[PDB]
């Protein structure tokens, strides 16, 4: 019923109350063991997408049942993100690599969520130029630039989610953290 | 030069003068003294070009009493891309620093095709500062110069030792080099930027590296501006 | 006027060449190496230049908007290939990424197919503007498709085996003699481009 | 370069028996000859050991790792260190009840120098 | 201290000098990296 962190003397990190709140929604057997690990950050790992992908090595042998959490703060302190069960890494265009159990959310001091729906499986995608979440008609549910500078979020059939960013159609990034569980 | 000097030192106007060529001036000068029977000097040029070139250049600089000023940006053209030629040698001797223009960058479509490694300005230290500009100019200049120099050799070694053997520093510098070339230097023919905007873009490029690693930058500036 | 300076031994030490360069707008230098190898058009693409590129865009956009960017991309490709070659010799082509080999082979293909041409075969005597445009599009599209395919993770060695067919196709594209339809040739080139996209897509599987 | 497909051993009786029951040394049906030899301490002459080594190295290139006990390899020390081609692997191991032998390993001997 | 071609061949020799410097530095660094990786192989094979 508690969580821990592993940062290193940087300006901004994530809060324990936020992780306790998010712990509510994710597959069982994952909420049980609770020791979160800071796999990558924007402050003390540069601002390069290639650096992000290199840092997040798909090392699933020790535990293939590991939750991957991406938390992003928009231009005006609007926090949100998504939960993924597979490590991010560019792939061949064949298929979206993703289990039909991921979800999005808009967090605040006011949690929300949008669990995956069986309508389709779209835009669980990963490539050297972008990393976007569920999509369909209209742009992707979530999007981060190759340069980690601007992003896009819109409703999608894969999640039926609302618009997450404070600047809905497009916005800019100010700080990003990634967590492994 | 005479009209510019009149304006500057009898109307107190900060004036800037350009010439756009001096090699053709050197040709016109060799032509004279051949009408006269003065034997040719080094490379066929008249020997005494030093005196007259000094006369051309050294009518510059601020003055004690008058509030006016003046500045010069002569443009040379090395014949076969060698600094050993007398004209560039003398010009460097008389003037402060130089600005280069690489052929390779121009081939790659970089505009303005300027290479910064050989460039230099000796009076920078009196140019930047507080009030006259922001406080972080002198540090970002050195940081960017050092990182560009590192990135060039990192790109050189990439082909010989693969990419994985390269340190994390090497990969970051390799990415930064390309980003810098394609965005910062690359400027549209009609894109006008203030110094503040250029500083902001330089900060954006610097944000590639982790905050700690930017050793050459003072901790104060890092704390003040690295945010966001 | 189209002057024709004559080499005076040294490449450019002679003063006549210096004076001509001081005024002449377009210059088409000479390359010793290509001449030694019977690559008859020996224009050195490292020193030659032309200052009418800036103005010709006004005519280009009216008929062919893509010449400027495509030409710049080709020149960048050639410059990158030559600079890489500068160092590859001192060591050897062993520690090279897939993109490096792609760039090297594309540069070789362009240099041996695009640039080279003999002014004696009927299909090669005169190359119209449109044909040059289409054949240029073919090469650059091929290169960018290969780069995109490898970037997303793949071994170019395996891919090259499948690509050999389309590589031969683009290498032989020049043999389409002009003066047949002047527009049917464009349709043929478009069909070739579409089939190249299809073949890469299916083989990329 | 996968012509060397087998593994030879020049070791004592018990080690060879354990090796065979595990099974790497194959009685070559193609040659009807075994590339594995059971060493008899004091009975097998050094000439026979050198002959089998020469077979496995030059003639029977079907062997990749030419294993031998450190004590046994000591008797052929000159032969052991005379052949320094890395394409065929040569590994030295302690003999029965013989502890680890650092000086008996030519590769390790060379490692200690120029270090 | 060589065969002496005196026919305005300066550029060729300067190019040779630059190539020599580049190759020297590159091979120096390659040797550094290879020795660094050689040390660990030695240690691990010993153990």
């Amino acid at each position: 019923r508690l969580n821990g962190y592993l940062p290193s003397t940087k300006n901004k990190l994530l809060t324990p109350e936020m992780c306790d709140e998010i712990r509510t929604l994710m597959p069982t057997r994952i909420q049980l063991y609770t020791e979160w690990n800071l796999l990558y950050s924007l402050e003390q790992h540069g601002s390069s997408l290639h650096s992000l992908y290199s840092n997040v090595a798909p090392d699933s042998k020790e535990f293939r049942r590991v939750g991957y959490v991406l938390v992003i703060k928009d231009r005006k302190n609007g926090i949100f993100g998504a939960y993924s069960n597979e490590a991010f890494h560019p792939n061949e265009h064949r298929q979206y690599t993703g289990n039909g159990e991921c979800f999005l959310w808009k967090l605040d001091k006011r949690f929300s969520g949008y669990p995956y729906t069986g309508v389709n499986e779209f835009a669980i995608y990963c490539t050297s130029e972008f990393l976007s979440m569920g999509a369909g008609d209209g742009h992707y549910g979530l999007l981060c630039d190759d340069g980690l500078l601007h992003g896009v979020s819109n409703p999608c059939q894969t999640y039926g989610n609302e618009v997450l960013s404070k600047e809905g159609k497009k916005f800019s990034i100010v700080a990003l953290e990634v967590w492994r569980v | 030069l005479t009209t510019a000097e009149y304006l500057a030192y009898q109307t107190e106007r900060h004036v800037l003068t350009i010439l756009t060529d001096m090699s053709s001036y050197a040709d016109a000068l060799r032509e004279v003294s051949a009408a006269r029977e003065e034997v040719p000097g080094r490379r066929g040029y008249p020997g005494y070009m030093y005196t007259d070139l000094s006369t051309i250049y050294e009518r510059a600089g601020r003055v004690e009493g008058r509030n006016g000023s003046i500045t010069q940006i002569p443009i040379l053209t090395m014949p076969n891309d060698d600094i050993t030629h007398p004209i560039p040698d003398l010009t460097g001797y008389i003037t402060e620093g130089q600005i280069f223009v690489d052929r390779q960058l121009h081939n790659k479509g970089i505009y303005p095709p300027i290479n910064v490694l050989p460039s230099l300005s000796r009076l920078m230290k009196s140019a930047i500062g507080e009030g006259m500009t922001r406080k972080d100019h002198g540090d970002v200049s050195n940081q960017l110069y050092a990182k560009y120099a590192i990135g060039k050799d990192a790109a050189a070694m990439k082909a010989v030792v693969g990419e994985e053997a390269l340190s994390i520093e090497d990969k970051l510098s390799l990415e930064f080099l390309e980003k810098f070339e394609k965005t910062f230097i690359t400027q549209g023919a009609y894109e006008d930027r203030t110094v503040f905007e250029s500083l902001d873009q330089a900060w954006s490029l610097l944000r590639i590296y982790p905050k700690e690693m930017l050793n050459r930058i003072s901790p104060k500036i890092l704390d003040e501006f690295y945010d966001r | 006027i189209v002057a024709a300076v004559s080499p005076a031994g040294g490449d450019f030490s002679d003063p006549v060449t210096t004076a001509t360069l001081g005024i002449t707008q377009v210059f088409w230098g000479l390359d010793k190496k290509l001449a030694q190898r019977k690559h008859f058009p020996s224009i050195n693409t490292s020193v030659s230049y032309s200052k009418y590129t800036n103005v010709l865009n006004k005519f280009y956009d009216s008929n062919y908007p893509e010449f400027p960017v495509l030409r710049d991309r080709m020149k960048e490709i050639l410059s990158n290939a030559e600079e890489l070659e500068q160092v590859v010799q001192l060591v050897g082509k062993s520690a090279l990424s897939d993109s490096d080999k792609i760039t090297l082979d594309v540069a070789t293909l362009i240099k041996e197919d695009f640039l080279q041409q003999n002014g004696y075969s009927t299909y090669d005597a005169f190359c119209p503007i449109w044909k040059t445009f289409d054949m240029m599009r073919a090469f650059i599209s091929y290169h960018d498709e290969a780069q995109k395919a490898v970037a997303n993770g793949a071994n170019w060695s395996k891919l090259a085996d499948s690509t050999g067919d389309v590589k031969h196709a683009v290498s032989s594209s020049k043999f389409f003699e002009p003066s047949r339809g002047e527009k049917e040739v464009h349709g043929e080139f478009e069909k070739l481009l579409s089939t190249m996209q299809e073949r890469f897509a299916e083989s990329t599987d | 370069a996968e012509k060397r497909t087998l593994i030879a051993v020049i070791a004592d009786e018990d080690t060879t028996t354990g090796l065979l029951l595990a099974g790497i040394g194959q009685i070559t049906p193609e040659t009807q000859e075994k590339n594995f030899f059971v060493y008899q301490e004091g009975k097998t002459t050094k000439e026979e050991i050198t002959d089998k080594f020469n077979h496995f190295t030059e003639e029977r290139d079907d062997i990749a790792i030419l294993l031998i006990n450190q004590h046994i390899a000591e008797n052929i020390r000159a032969r052991v260190d005379s052949f320094t081609n890395a394409f065929p692997a040569i590994l030295e191991i302690p003999s029965k009840d013989h502890p680890y032998d650092p000086e008996k390993d030519s590769v390790l001997k060379r490692v200690r120098k120029l270090f | 201290e060589q065969v002496f071609p005196t026919r305005m061949t300066l550029g060729l020799m300067k190019t040779k000098l630059k190539g020599a410097n580049q190759g020297y530095s590159l091979l120096k660094r390659k040797s550094e990296a290879l020795t660094k990786r050689f040390r660990d192989i030695t240690k691990r094979i010993d153990d």
